[PDB]
């Protein structure tokens, strides 16, 4: 299989500024018939993928000229000469010169914003949930930019591994921020065996990591 | 010269491996042509297999070639538009005597 | 103008079969035919292969030679994908796309196949009670843990839709249990934690469950 | 089901006699088809010619067939693209 | 609306050869190419055969296997009939006709090939003078070769009641024709009638006035 | 060869009245593909031949329904209903089911007209031509119908043969009439050797043959 190295994986763009996405192939996409079957597609949030450029630079009627395709052999670029807020989504290339047909990893076009540090909250488990033999500690990172953030859980100072899961919201329609929750799931038995639960957050908006912590039963 | 054509083109053999003049099938794929994939015969030997099962080179494998009609997207910018073209293609090999 | 409409979401036990449909609005003349693409969660498009819309011949790709059948019912301009002996690695979104003249032009919206041995369970809803150390005049956080339900989805709302501003409802995560868990949180003025009642309205149609839990300071 | 086509087309040997599986060309003429004349082939013998030039009923002449695209004049009440199977020549095979 | 425009009239001596042309206004898509038809004088149409406008391959009817060649130059959309060892039987009008999808659709105007030992001779013009009611007067054009001769009256200002006859080949192997006009008798006294005969093959131009 | 026996050879038609032409084949024109390749063509005076009906009854985009083709196997018929003046010409069939392609002898469509007798005029040879040594006596028959007409030359009450030729005009586009010129060619001597030159005409419109003549 011909591998498509598409870059970058995430592309934050101030609205009205340009965007350039690259797809490099592990070998020439020049067909023996002389053409190059390198195509660009976009999947806008909640929508079916759509074609923008085919055979390197060909636009389908309705694709504005702001979307431009360029390249030869193994190096290819999609330029968006100005980005509107509705251009957000995953751009990805396809080569179909070679079988099997393959696909770039994708580039997620998002809206750039000023760095915002998360406000961080820790939630101990409810009395209700404890009567059930299960204990879940939630850590919330609210309204932060950019998305890159690390949450580490510590129980009586012991770094925790494998007992945590987390999801992130899609970029907010109003303030262009991400939010994140991590859950530490422990057995009522293991939870009562320790006192100190701490959530440590690392984001570029913070000069140092912030820790939010609690003592069981307070 | 642009006529309208209605499309009614909507709808195994091991001879290639059991022939005195056996062949292998090569893929002729042109994503701009209908048909897209034409399997052409490439004669495996310059000669032909004898009863003993060896290649007698005083006989010759030759390819039977037929001129066929194909459609090619044209102009390439326009879909639902095509041009008719003639291409030569190998369909299989037979065994012949020289001179 | 050409639109490919795929079938709806599918939930299945390991060992079962799914047949996904892809109906086109019009007839398409292609030198090729309908192609199928698989996307597992947080994963690339992987090409499954294609079926000639003119001959009916299915071409499958290395990944997909076994339990996968492409087929056509040209009378309805529809194409079908059938997967047999469904394993978990089959949990993914499958897309139908027309390839002709060198490229994909039109794509379906995708069909999601979820393979699970789990059984319908309504969620336990627990309060994420707001910190007693909330800053005076500053901001407080409160929410709902919606835990141990199957399958997706749940809706969450606050004070029956009268609290929309400040709310984050997070994507659900699948626990090793095979059951899902999610969180809904609201950032509210700390001054209000005493004068305002906060109730999360969680609904799990699959289980006809409706729970209205109050988060108390 | 219709497509626009430019009808401006864009572009011997005695194998039939020198083959271990020789063959004759039967004329197929349809004044309503392009091509109007298609020279099909019929395997002369059921078996093949051996080294000395006699026939071996164990080796067998079989026809090489291929589907070809043809145009047929659309009745007054222009053309239609169709596919026909044709024999282009015979080869020699063993069971 | 395609038009097949054939070449022009040809005069040849026995033993010679002629190549006739048939150029098309535009390209013709056909399963079968151009066909050629011979019409001897006073006789019917006789099919000579045809050439595939796709392969260039000609096919000759049993009449026409020896001294007959069909040829084609797609560049200028033209077809050609060549005849060698021209004999008398070959004197005839030859027509080009496109055939496709089982019938002839468009025909050329035809080309007349005349085979003759004769030579060019300018024509002699004599008055067919007249003498109540209607009167007739004319011009006898005699001893001329080859065709054609154009006759006009009062320099083309008298067309009403003129009959210019097809010509006859006299044993002399030369041609003679008559042009007569009908006029009011009372007229002869005033109107002056003058026939205008022209034989460009001989650059001969004669204006003869017919006097009572 | 497949023979095409077309009839009649000539067809005079009153304008607005119908015309019927028939083609007979020496064998079936039913092709193995099921169709019948029998076609009708018209050559209008002074013009290239043109297609009217193909495959027995099929019409060209311009041909009006007043032109109708019918027939099967070896028997076929073209019918023209409201014969106009534009219809004058030679109608002929082609079969192309069989090789060689063949063709009917043709039918000439002429307009029918009330019989009109010929106006007969005799012209003595000019003094100019006599000096040349040959003598030509021309007899004109102007505007007559029907076409068939007989001119008999009589020098000194003596009939003539082999020495005269005649030519006939094509039907006039206006009066639907024919015209004929007969040329008696003698020797300057044989001429001045006789007194009486007479041109006698026999036509359907003549109660009796009319004769024009001169002396000297």
């Amino acid at each position: 299989d011909v591998v498509m190295t598409q870059t970058p994986p995430s592309l934050p763009v101030n609205p009205g500024e340009p965007a350039s996405i690259s797809c490099r192939s592990s070998q020439s996409l020049v067909h023996s018939n002389g053409y190059t079957y390198l195509h660009w597609y976009l999947q806008k949030p909640g929508q079916s993928p759509q074609l923008l450029i085919y055979k390197v630079s060909n636009h389908l009627s309705g694709v504005p000229d702001r979307f431009s395709g360029s390249g030869s052999g193994t190096d290819f670029t999609l330029k968006i000469s100005w980005v509107e807020a509705e251009d957000v989504g995953v751009y990805f290339c396809s080569q179909s010169t070679h079988v099997p047909y393959t696909f770039g990893g994708g580039t997620k076009l998002e809206i750039k914003r000023t760095v915002a540090a998360p406000s961080v909250f820790i939630f101990p488990p409810s009395d209700e949930q404890l009567k059930s033999g299960t204990a879940s500690v939630v850590c919330l990172l609210n309204n932060f930019y950019p998305r890159e953030a690390k949450v580490q859980w510590k129980v009586d100072n012991a770094l925790q591994s494998g007992n945590s899961q987390e999801s992130v919201t899609e970029q907010d329609s109003k303030d262009s921020t991400y939010s994140l929750s991590s859950t530490l799931t422990l057995s009522k038995a293991d939870y009562e065996k320790h006192k100190v639960y701490a959530c440590e957050v690392t984001h570029q908006g913070l000069s140092s990591p912030v820790t939010k912590s609690f003592n069981r039963g307070e | 010269r642009t006529v309208m054509v209605n499309l009614n083109i909507h709808n195994s053999s091991d001879y290639y491996n059991r022939s005195t003049s056996p062949w292998n099938l090569h893929r002729n794929e042109d994503p701009e042509r209908y048909p897209s994939v034409i399997w052409e015969a490439k004669c495996r030997h310059l000669g032909c297999i004898n009863a003993d099962g060896n290649v007698d080179y005083h006989m010759n494998s030759v390819p039977i070639q037929q001129e066929i009609l194909v459609l090619r997207r044209e102009p390439p910018h326009c879909p639902n538009s095509f041009r008719l073209e003639k291409i030569l293609v190998s369909v299989g090999c037979t065994c012949v005597t020289p001179i | 103008q050409v639109q490919l409409v795929q079938s709806g979401s599918e939930l299945k036990k390991p060992g079962a079969s799914v047949k996904v449909s892809c109906k086109a609005s019009e007839y398409i003349f292609t030198n090729y035919g309908m192609n199928w693409v698989k996307q597992a969660p947080g994963q690339g498009f992987e090409w499954m292969g294609w079926i000639d819309t003119n001959t009916g011949e299915p071409t499958y790709a290395q990944g997909f030679t076994g339990r996968f059948v492409f087929s056509l019912d040209t009378s309805v301009s529809t194409a079908y994908l059938q997967i047999s002996s469904l394993k978990a690695e089959d949990t993914a979104t499958y897309y139908c796309a027309n390839y002709g003249w060198g490229y994909f032009d039109y794509w379906g919206q995708g069909t999601t196949v979820t393979v699970s041995s789990a059984s319908t369970k309504g969620p336990s809803v627990f309060p994420l009670a707001p910190s007693s150390k909330s800053t005076s005049g500053g901001t407080a956080a409160l929410g709902c843990l919606v835990k141990d339900y199957f399958p997706e989805p749940v809706t969450v709302s606050w004070n029956s839709g009268a609290l929309t501003s400040g709310v984050h409802t997070f994507p659900a995560v699948l626990q090793s249990s095979g059951l899902y868990s999610l969180s809904s949180v609201v950032t509210v003025p700390s001054s209000s934690l005493g004068t305002q009642t906060y109730i999360c309205n969680v609904n799990h149609k699959p289980s006809n469950t409706k729970v209205d839990k109050r988060v108390s300071a």
